[PDB]
């Protein structure tokens, strides 16, 4: 039962935890690219004016 | 112009509508990033999740399982197959 | 006179805000989609009730594997025996 | 140890590590288009600049 524990001990105390502080900064860049696709989604509001008088 | 006047009054109209929406759209988008992040600090905090992410990932890939045992029966169901339906009569009879 | 210029930039100023707004309305309704699909990660008896159901068409598999088959372990064996003929 | 290894058994043949897989290509793709409608706009508005 024991080393089935220390297979998760790996898992949790050295894995997880990266892949978890990866994930975590993985998705705030998800979030954020999201984010950053609205930036150029402004950079068609600005297109938008332009287009205004064309 | 008379009926210029009346126009500019309805155009005046809103203007005042939207600027109230936009003002509340711009609360949105800061309540949507305080609904984000947020969950950057639950991430932060806690161990994001994990076990729905386990059980998840895992619904499908039972599904996934499936497709691919589903195809080793087609190949075996018809490599056994065509293999009696040659073999069993390879010599028709001798 | 004059307003015919007025009104028509006071509508061109209705419409910008128009767009403006609904690229706010998009914004914002962009922004709903990035955190609603996050709300994803942030009931068990389904879970149990496939998985358990997903796991069991796959240990049914496992068995119509061994009838649709294993019968290649003899059938190949007939492949070397059946040939004979030649 | 059944019960255990019959649970964590289905990690061994599927889990995170495949969520990040997937964020490691994501943003990039996000990045692909953030730049195709970024610097792409910079080449719009070139050329709607010019032209208008």
């Amino acid at each position: 039962n024991q080393e089935l524990e220390q297979q998760l001990c790996i898992i949790e105390k050295s894995l997880n935890p990266l892949k978890a502080e990866n994930q975590k900064l993985m998705r705030e860049n998800n979030n954020l690219q999201s984010e950053i696709i609205l930036s150029s989604e402004n950079a068609q509001q600005k297109y938008n004016l332009l287009t205004v008088r064309l | 112009i008379k009926e210029l006047q009346e126009q500019l009054r309805n155009c005046k109209e809103q203007v005042h509508t939207q600027e109230a929406q936009l003002s509340y759209l711009k609360m949105q988008v800061s309540n949507r990033d305080g609904e984000i992040n947020r969950l950057k600090t639950r991430l932060d905090v806690g161990g994001i999740n994990m076990v729905k992410l386990v059980q998840d990932y895992n619904y499908m890939q039972q599904n996934d399982k499936i497709k691919l045992l589903n195809h080793q029966i087609d190949y075996l169901n018809k490599e056994n197959t065509e293999m009696d339906s040659i073999l069993r009569s390879k010599p028709y009879i001798a």
